[PDB]
């Protein structure tokens, strides 16, 4: 027993000897028996098009060897070319391209596969002619086009697809044909994102190519050599401002935010006039900051009262604007601290209180910072104001402080009965305003952690932090459906069984008596700091059969969740910030400069308690920055491809073809 | 001054325009100019023909580096001085060598460099070959920790050159092409001299890696020789040579983890683990469990087969090594079985019950004999060496003490009127250790399993960086004791329990004992908060020992406890990129524990013609040597010289030949 | 320059220390080139401080220049050129090594060479100690340490002995040090193990001869703080924590005598701050920084040195979570204590507090909350602190919520989170583990390689010649820089990239 092998399909036709004589000579460069076999060609003894092993043909492998002065030779007798201008263009070298201009799937052009190789000079030359590229619909067009041509090939539009938007996607077709290639770049890039988005099965491509339109995007902002050119790009307006920087932080440009040069504008922008706080001494700086935190509502009224002068000038500075808003905040904090000792002043048994000092400066507060959020809605936008998580934080806290003074008011205005606080009802208005006023009191503490972008050193916790909390969403849809599993085993099973629950010096069996009651007992059983004790799975008449199957079923629980999902969920926490921290800078520059564009506008400047021939020169200087930023990209990435790309196995054989080419040239001569 | 002048603060005494255009003849390949160049250094003109170059280059050199032997030729025709120019085509691995060795200051190479450790540390076996055929000798090393006169006084007179030099040497001897050669067993060199290299690194701690990169070399060239082994007759002939499997003792002895735990040595050992065995592996599981637990319940009568008659055919199924494993593991298990019922009242001396203790004692004094047995052969530093001997040594030292305190309080004396110190609780308290021991002895049978196997070996391994940072702990444990036992000790009340194990917690940090027991438990939570307060009302003492107490809880468990998860997540992915090196030693160290003849029985039943010959063997020996030897240079040749790369060096190398042939082309016309 | 351009002022900035900060340059142009990559390391760091953007570039040049220190210092073929190198100062002293030390070269101090000379100088006159057997080096080290006095009053009495020479040597200084703090420990011990007295005096016992013990660890924290300055004070963390100790100590003292020549009655019956009950949770704090201290001779040790330092490198991230933590507690806190200070109650407890059987008041005031939400991560608060005596099923049921919320904030998030994230950053430093173990065992070794400070703790209370020096440490460089160059052009042709 043994397999004899045998060639299955027949791919290799040997025929006569001249066609292998004629591929031999091809990868040999012996150029004048290669011109005595196409004069017998001429005569008639042998096919141009021959196949060999590999399936190439005389024009494939001539191009394969790179040589120019043989492939016009093959050219001159008439040869098929049978889309070998595209593996001329593959190949990348020039000679072949222009001399060709004198398998491969069948969706592509000349121009798609020039674009895919991101040749510049071929692209050049192929753009020389009129090229006109199939403009690709977009990612929500569902017409009668798009519905016709996938049933015909999904696979052949879903490639055709990814082909053009692989040729749209390459740098040198960005510089070639577009006027702004910084924002071709942007628009790009969030297309390729969102096509990732819908296209679930090529989701890795569109990804790459979002990846690569951003690289292009930061290596052209890298090539500004002085701070006028990057003012000039960074302050364009499609038809100061930072028109542009505003663009890059809409589409999530993390690389070209996070650059060295846009850092460096983005922090001579954010600290003003003061230059020398970046060259002060610490000491100075923690200095600073306290004298300007200390008489910020002194800045404030003296920029109310005359905003030109000096005195209303150094509020208009960003870093000093945001000082000004983070004592603001801090002294809000201070009032709702002090709310606690103020109040013990025998106002804890009036029905409803009347409002003291505090709660006319808390409720003058939250209107200021009310009014803030309106106009923060009422400029930039909706559903950004609900992508980042302070203003929905800010959003809910300013809600719980409405509902609570409304419902302190309408206490007031209604239950004025003096009396004790224990003969109260639980759902009193006065103890549901104290409980809104506890949960706005824990958020807006909360608030404070998105002051924490702006430094250097808890900057990029934070951020990390926020980034991998998606993993605990994540986890805790899996935690919440383990926990509802056995709450409802637990209900099931003990359901047939003063101070009632867990919340008592003697936690009774009752705990598991409702479904409610079960899941507060399987909550507390997380911590594994034995905050609910074994013998609440104890029935009370001694069922000895039902205390057993409880236990065992809170103590498979209590495995399932510490031993198992707890290290489980710091497994991934493991690769989540193993795979964080290598970008964190990038992301946390990125915040940085997303809450100094909330501040460098002047229309929301006071803290929240006190609250044509132009158009023309500007695009004539923004097309000559940018055709200097072009000139500079293309020869620096020239010199990145000739100084850092490794060799390759056909460069050796190229080096062995032209070896072979001056020993036949010596061997016809001698 | 508001620019820098840079200036050339080492100067040298440059070169002239006639001798840069030498030297750049000598570099691009002019055959005819050097020639010229040379004819005109004959008579007294500017040009000489030992010139130094700024950077040190004299003509030679660069004509070794070009690998331009007829321009080395033309030189040494003309009697250019020559003097580190062998260790430069010796560093350049160029076939030149062979000129320079029959051809009749500023040095790159350090003044202990000879050609031999030079060739031996580029690790080019022609370059080697050609230096041992001429006829040279490496110095012989002293010993690893010795103090004659010599070392010390070289020491004295200059230690960072005898550290190098003996480096040197060591990485010369250590070189795969140098055994090869010129040893006669290479595995007995690789060996030992890995074990050299290894005892070098613990003594030198500088150089540390050097030493322990050489050993690694060592261990891996050992490994790579014996896998150009072709047939299992050369495999058995090496691995059972003596000047049995001697050579694989002595592998396991020198910690040769890599050549053990290769896929032919570990074929052998489980042909001869599953001996006479045809086709066990290839069967399914529950027949494997099924006969496996025949085998368990079927010790005691192959034991007493074996004891009765060793050349039945049952008395030689126990011979088989995994089946006496299974004896073994069986017996073990009926112990263990034994003690559990053991552990399912008013009499001061406690006689061994009736049934269950009295046939415990053969076990006890079986596990005695064969520790003693096994101390005896070998030697006491590999019983201490191995953790499971430790633990199996203070078992029996413990059921030995409750031997003794039992017949103590049989021969000399209700159980709440006793004392607390009474023979009959010491000895009922160690019986309880000795289980502990006993049944924790049952994670060593892991290694046998291939799925328990490498994951035993790992968690036994980080068990060391354990006791680190338990050494770290215990040192904050103390002072924190020290400090609250300083703060609380004036708070002492005297109640029929005073300590941290009763309802009411009281006195928690009254003695240093007590503290420490009260520090201990506070990790998993069992002390409670109102043992940080007094009976008087001293609310600052009652806040500063509480904010000590919240220290320490701060500190071991979301500090420390934290450090040790990282320092084990570190160690666990270092140590299981090698978890399957490691249980196949630990493997082949458990089969050949049982492979021997001696102590095939349990432990319950375990008290109860030269010349030609040996010249044969080394001839055998010699000639697979000889063998495996030729495959491995023609293999790490072959890899050589594929793997390697490509530098700038063979790009200028390209470069000079192709202007070398340019220029004689252009000579020609 | 700044106000007409700042990118192109930067980008200037960047070329010229990337220009100056080239090995080739520093080989060929520099008088000193080790001085000179020490100084330029030492500017490019602080430009990395000072300047946000290009730290990077910065941080390379920084680390290229110590690289090349590292190399420099790898040429030495000789010890009598590593004495030259090492001894070398600009106006057997090791000035070299001290300002390497000082500008913080890692890898320059941590090479083998210098590793070793300092290894000579460590044990002085110690033949074969480095291969001795290690029970043997154990019992040798316990037989200086119980001898540790001898030879003080040796020294004493007669520097010139070979006695009062035995101590000269570092290693034998490092282990009467050790000893002598050891039984400074054990005195510590002592004073708990075996009152009424309102005016306790000291007993003779114990405390009487723990008097000179801090009156010596305060002079020598006084003498350490002259030589040296202020600045590498404040950078060592063990000599914050030995101020901390010397002022809780001198604290204690003066309270102590405070004590005894005022307010001179049972013990249940003080005040609550009486002075000594002030001095004696006072000692207790020095006691346990005292005792704490011990961590620090770690870095001695092979086994234990890597370890130590890698966690002292952990405790900054360490501290960079427990802010993230005390805002996350200071938040929950304020919420608790807003919404249970209401009821707060009496009613003749004895207890007021969570700190007691029956935990009552968790959330009354602010600093109760943030007791009782501080106990909550190792689960010594218990569930019923959440309840009023109030019929308020709604503020209990807020309040429980608000507990649970803290308590999965902080126990499943915020801990699991610094599981991961010191899991990170013990993988990052694992690596360099070695290096800067062999820096600060080599900063404890010429700690002791001075004369002064000889004693330990309780008996503590020229032209020709520089130029001649300039020309050998010139000669050297020479012969060093032309083996670097040579070296530099042999790796640098052998690059295993083809492009
Ligand atoms: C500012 C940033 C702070 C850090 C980031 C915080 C992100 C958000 C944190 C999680 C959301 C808030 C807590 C939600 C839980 C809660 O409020 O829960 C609070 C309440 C407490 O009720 P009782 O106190 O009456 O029992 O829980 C219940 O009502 C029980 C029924 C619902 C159970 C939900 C449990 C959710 C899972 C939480 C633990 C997951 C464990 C996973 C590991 C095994
Ligand atoms: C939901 C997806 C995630 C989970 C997927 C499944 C994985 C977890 C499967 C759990 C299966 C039940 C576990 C056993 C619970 C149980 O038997 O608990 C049942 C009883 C408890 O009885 P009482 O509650 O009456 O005391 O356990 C015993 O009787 C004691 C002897 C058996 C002990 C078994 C322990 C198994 C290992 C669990 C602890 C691991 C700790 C490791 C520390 C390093
Ligand atoms: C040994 C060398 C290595 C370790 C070096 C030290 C590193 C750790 C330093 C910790 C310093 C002590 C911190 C305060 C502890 C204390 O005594 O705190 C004790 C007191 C409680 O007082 P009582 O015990 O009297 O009630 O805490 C408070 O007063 C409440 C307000 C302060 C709370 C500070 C909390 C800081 C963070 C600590 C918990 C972090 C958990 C994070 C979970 C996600
Ligand atoms: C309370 C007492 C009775 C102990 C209860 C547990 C034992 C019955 C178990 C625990 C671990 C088990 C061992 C775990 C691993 C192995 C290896 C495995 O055998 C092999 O893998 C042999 C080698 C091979 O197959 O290549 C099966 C037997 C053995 C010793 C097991 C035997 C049965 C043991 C001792
Ligand atoms: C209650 C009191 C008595 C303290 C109890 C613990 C001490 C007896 C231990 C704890 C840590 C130990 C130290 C840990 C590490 C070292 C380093 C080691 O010495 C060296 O490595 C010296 C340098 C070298 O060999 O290169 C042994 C002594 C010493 C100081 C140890 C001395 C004994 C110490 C202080
Ligand atoms: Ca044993
Ligand atoms: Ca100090
Ligand atoms: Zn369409
Ligand atoms: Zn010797």
């Amino acid at each position: 027993e043994v397999m004899a092998l045998k060639d299955v399909r027949e791919v290799k036709e040997e025929n006569t000897l001249n066609e292998k004589l004629f591929l031999l000579a091809c990868d040999k460069g012996d150029y004048y028996m290669v011109k005595k076999i196409l004069e017998e060609n001429s005569s008639g003894d042998l096919n141009i098009n021959c196949v060999d092993v590999l399936g190439r043909n005389a024009v494939t492998i001539t191009i394969e060897n790179e040589n120019l002065d043989i492939l016009q030779l093959l050219l001159d007798y008439g040869c098929q070319s049978a889309d070998a201008l595209l593996v001329a263009i593959d190949s990348e070298v020039v000679g072949a391209v222009d001399i060709l201009l004198n398998s491969t799937t069948m969706d592509v052009a000349p121009v798609i596969l020039a674009a895919h190789r991101n040749n510049y000079e071929i692209l050049t030359m192929l753009l020389k002619q009129d090229v006109s590229l199939p403009k690709p619909h977009a990612v929500g067009c569902e017409c009668t086009l798009c519905s016709a041509k996938n049933k015909k090939d999904s696979l052949r539009h879903s490639r055709f697809r990814l082909d053009i938007y692989r040729c749209l996607a390459s740098p040198a077709l960005i510089m070639l044909t577009e006027e702004d290639p910084i924002l071709r770049a942007f628009e790009l890039s969030a297309d390729l994102k969102e096509l990732s988005l819908v296209e679930v099965e090529f989701r890795n491509d569109y990804e790459e190519l979002a990846r690569q339109c951003k690289m292009f995007a930061k290596d052209l902002l890298a090539q500004a050599r002085n701070s006028r050119e990057l003012e000039v790009i960074l302050n364009h307006t499609s038809s100061m401002n930072l028109s542009r920087l505003k663009l890059a932080i809409k589409y999530n440009q993390k690389e070209f935010v996070s650059q060295s040069n846009c850092q460096q504008f983005l922090n001579t922008v954010w600290f003003g006039q003061m230059s020398g706080y970046r060259r002060k001494p610490t000491c100075k700086k923690i200095m600073t900051v306290l004298t300007v935190g200390i008489f910020w509502p002194v800045l404030s009224l003296c920029y109310l009262i005359a905003p030109k002068s000096q005195f209303g000038r150094i509020i208009h500075t960003p870093f000093m604007k945001f000082i000004i808003h983070g004592a603001s905040y801090f002294t809000f904090l201070l009032l709702l601290n002090l709310y606690s000792l103020v109040y013990n002043e025998d106002k804890k048994n009036t029905m409803g209180p009347a409002l003291e000092r505090i709660d006319y400066l808390l409720i003058l507060w939250i209107i200021g910072m009310i009014w803030s959020d309106i106009k923060r809605l009422w400029y930039e936008g909706l559903e950004d104001f609900l992508e980042e998580s302070r203003n929905q934080l800010s959003f809910v806290m300013n809600s719980l402080y409405l509902a609570t003074f409304a419902l302190k008011v309408v206490a007031h205005n209604k239950f004025h009965d003096f009396a004790d606080r224990k003969d109260w009802d639980a759902f009193h208005p006065t103890l549901v305003a104290e409980g809104l006023f506890a949960f706005a009191n824990v958020l807006s503490y909360l608030r404070l952690f998105f002051m924490y972008t702006t430094s250097s050193i808890l900057g990029p916790l934070q951020i990390s932090m926020g980034q991998m909390l998606q993993d605990f969403g994540k986890f805790l849809g899996m935690f919440l459906l383990v926990l509802f599993s056995f709450t409802i085993g637990l209900t099931q099973l003990y359901d047939k069984g003063d101070c009632v629950g867990i919340f008592c010096e003697q936690q009774s069996n009752d705990t598991f008596h409702s479904f409610i009651g079960t899941c507060f007992a399987l909550f507390w059983y997380i911590f594994s700091l034995a905050h609910v004790a074994i013998f609440v799975t104890r029935f009370s008449y001694g069922e000895e059969l039902q205390s057993f199957v409880g236990a065992v079923i809170v103590g498979t629980y209590n495995v399932v969740v510490v031993i198992v999902l707890t290290k489980l969920l710091v497994a991934m926490l493991h690769k989540s910030f193993q795979l964080i921290a290598n970008h964190e800078d990038k992301e946390w520059k990125f915040a940085r400069a997303k809450l100094w564009l909330s501040y460098f506008d002047d229309k929301c400047t006071l803290p929240p308690p006190f609250n044509r021939n132009l158009k023309q020169k500007r695009d004539e200087n923004y097309q000559k920055v940018m055709c200097c930023l072009v000139h500079r990209y293309l020869t620096s990435m020239r010199q990145k491809m000739q100084s850092t790309d490794q060799a390759t196995v056909e460069n050796l054989n190229e080096l062995r073809q032209d070896l072979s080419k001056f020993r036949n040239e010596i061997r016809d001569l001698l | 001054r508001d620019r820098i002048p840079l200036r050339i603060v080492r100067a040298e005494s440059e070169l002239s325009p006639s001798e840069k255009a030498y030297l750049n003849a000598v570099e691009k390949g002019d055959y005819a100019s050097v020639k010229k160049s040379l004819e005109e250094a004959e008579i007294y003109f500017k040009i000489n023909i030992n010139c130094i170059d700024p950077l040190g280059r004299t003509a030679l050199l660069i004509a070794i580096e070009n690998e331009n032997l007829e321009l080395i030729e033309l030189l040494l025709s003309f009697n250019v001085y020559v003097g580190d120019a062998l260790l430069h085509a010796i560093r350049k691995e160029v076939v030149g060598a062979v000129e320079l060795l029959l051809n009749h200051q500023f040095s790159e190479f350090t003044p202990d460099i000879t050609p031999i450790i030079l060739a031996a540390h580029t690790n080019n076996y022609e370059i080697i070959k050609l230096l041992v055929q001429k006829g040279v000798s490496v110095p012989r090393p002293h010993e690893v920790r010795c103090n004659c006169v010599e070392c010390v006084s070289s020491s004295d007179v200059d230690s960072l050159r005898h550290s190098r030099s003996r480096l040197n040497i060591y990485k010369a001897l250590a070189s795969p092409s140098l055994i090869a050669l010129s040893s006669e067993d290479p595995f007995l060199t690789a060996f030992q001299l890995s074990w050299e290299l290894q005892e070098l690194s613990k003594v030198e701690n500088e150089f540390k890696s050097e030493y322990e990169e050489l050993s690694r070399q060592c261990k891996q060239f050992a490994k790579d020789l014996l896998d150009q082994t072709r047939s299992s007759r050369e495999l058995e002939i090496i691995l059972n040579y003596r000047d049995d499997l001697a050579r694989l003792k002595l592998a396991i002895k020198y910690r040769q983890k890599e050549f053990v735990a290769q896929p032919n040595c570990q074929q052998l050992l489980a042909s001869r683990w599953y001996d006479e065995f045809p086709g066990w592996r290839r069967r399914h599981w529950a027949v494997k469990m099924v006969t496996c637990f025949i085998i368990g319940l079927l010790f005691p009568v192959f034991s007493v087969c074996y004891l009765i008659a060793p050349k039945s055919p049952l008395g030689l199924f126990i011979r088989k090594p995994f089946i006496k494993f299974i004896c073994h593991t069986a017996s073990y298990l009926t112990f263990l079985f034994l003690l559990l019922l053991a552990s399912q009242d008013l009499n001061r001396q406690g006689p061994p019950p009736t049934i269950v203790e009295w046939m415990i004692l053969p076990w006890v004094l079986g596990f005695i004999w064969g520790e003693i047995k096994q101390m005896w052969d070998g030697g006491l530093q590999d019983y201490i060496h191995d953790w499971w001997n430790l633990m199996d040594f203070v078992m029996n030292s413990l059921y030995l003490a409750t031997i003794s305190l039992k017949i103590v309080a049989f021969v000399k004396y209700p159980r709440e009127s006793w004392d607390m110190w009474h023979p009959t609780l010491v000895a009922e308290a160690l019986f309880a250790i000795a289980n502990i021991f006993s049944s924790l002895r049952l994670i060593s049978l892991f290694t046998a399993n291939s799925h328990l196997g490498p994951l035993q070996i790992s968690l036994g391994r980080m068990l060391l960086d354990i006791l680190k940072f338990l050494f770290i702990y215990c040192l904050v444990l103390l002072a924190f004791a020290n400090g609250l036992n300083q703060l609380y000790f004036y708070y002492e009340e005297t109640l029929t329990c005073k300590g941290i194990r009763c309802e009411k917690q009281n006195n928690a940090f009254s003695t240093l004992f007590e503290t420490l027991q009260s520090l201990f438990w506070s990790i998993f939570g069992l002390i409670n908060l109102y043992v940080t307060n007094v009976k008087a009302q001293h609310e600052f003492t009652e806040f500063v020992g509480a904010t000590m107490f919240g220290t320490y809880n701060v500190i071991s468990l979301v500090v420390l406890l934290n450090m040790l998860i990282a320092m084990m997540n570190n160690s666990y992915q270092l140590i299981a990129d090698h978890a399957d090196i490691e249980w196949k030693f630990a493997r082949t160290k458990l089969w050949m524990s049982y492979f021997e003849e001696g102590g095939t029985l349990p432990t319950p039943f375990n008290v109860i013609r030269r010349a030609a010959d040996n010249l044969r063997r080394h001839h055998q020996y010699q000639e697979v040597m000889r063998n495996l030897v030729k495959r491995y240079v023609a293999a790490m040749i072959r890899d050589a010289k594929t793997e390697e790369g490509l530098t700038e060096e063979n790009f200028k190398e390209l470069k000079q030949d192709i202007s070398s042939f340019r220029f004689e082309v252009l000579g020609l016309l | 320059s700044s106000d007409v351009d700042s990118l192109r002022h930067s980008r200037s900035r960047l070329n010229i220390y990337k220009a100056l900060a080239s090995p080739s340059l520093i080989a060929l142009s520099s008088e000193d080139p080790f001085l000179t990559a020490f100084q330029l390391s030492w500017e490019l760091q602080e430009l990395s401080k000072v300047e946000n953007e290009f730290k990077s570039e910065y941080e390379e040049l920084s680390r290229q220049c110590k690289q090349f220190a590292k190399d420099l210092l790898d040429q030495t073929r000789s010890s009598r050129e590593l004495e030259i190198i090492l001894n070398y100062r600009d106006d057997n002293d090791l000035a070299r090594l001290k300002l390497a030390i000082k500008y913080r070269q890692k890898e320059f101090v941590a090479q083998p060479n210098c590793q070793q000379l300092l290894a000579s100088r460590w044990y002085d006159e110690f033949p074969g100690w480095r291969r001795r057997h290690w029970a043997v080096k154990m019992v040798t080290c316990f037989i200086i340490g119980l001898l540790f006095p001898v030879f003080s009053v040796c020294y004493l009495i007669a520097p010139k002995s070979p006695l009062g020479l035995f101590i000269r040597k570092p290693f034998i200084k490092f282990i009467c040090h050790t000893a002598s703090y050891l039984t400074f420990l054990f005195l510590l011990l002592l004073a708990s193990q075996h009152d009424l007295n309102r005016q306790g005096p000291p007993p003779t016992i114990v405390e009487w001869m723990i008097l000179p013990w801090v009156l010596g660890f305060i002079w020598g924290e006084i003498k350490q703080m002259w030589d040296g300055g202020l600045q590498d004070y404040i950078h060592d963390w063990w000599n914050l924590m030995d101020f901390v100790m010397n002022s809780l100590y001198l604290a204690t003292i003066s309270l102590k005598i405070v004590a005894f020549v005022k307010y001179s009655n049972p013990r249940e019956s003080w005040d609550m701050w009486h002075p000594t009950l002030v001095a004696e949770a006072l000692f207790a704090i020095a006691n346990i920084f005292s005792s704490l201290r011990l961590i620090s001779l770690f870095t001695a040790n092979s086994h234990l040195g890597p370890l130590q330092i890698s966690l002292g490198r952990m405790l900054l991230d360490i501290l960079k979570f427990l802010f993230i933590y005390c805002l996350v507690l200071l938040a929950f806190a304020n919420g608790l204590n807003q919404l249970y200070f209401y009821y707060e109650e009496t009613k003749g407890l004895t207890c007021k507090g969570i700190r007691c059987e029956k935990q009552n008041n968790a959330f009354s005031t602010l600093f109760e909350t943030l007791q009782s939400l501080f106990w909550s991560i190792f689960g010594l608060i218990n569930l019923y602190v959440t309840n009023v005596k109030a019929q308020h099923e709604f503020t209990e049921f807020v309040g429980a919520t608000m507990f649970g919320t803290y308590n999965v904030i902080s126990l499943v998030v915020l801990l699991n989170m610094l599981i991961a994230m010191m899991n990170n950053s013990y993988q990052l430093i694992a690596d360099h583990a070695d290096i800067e173990w062999k820096f600060a065992r080599t900063k404890l070794w010429m700690s002791y390689f001075e004369e002064g400070g000889t004693l330990p703790t309780p008996f503590n209370v020229r032209a020709a010649d520089n130029l001649r020096r300039h020309h050998q440490y010139q000669e050297v460089m020479r012969n060093l820089v032309k083996r670097y160059v040579a070296a530099m052009i042999r790796d640098a042709k052998t690059e295993e990239g083809l492009t």
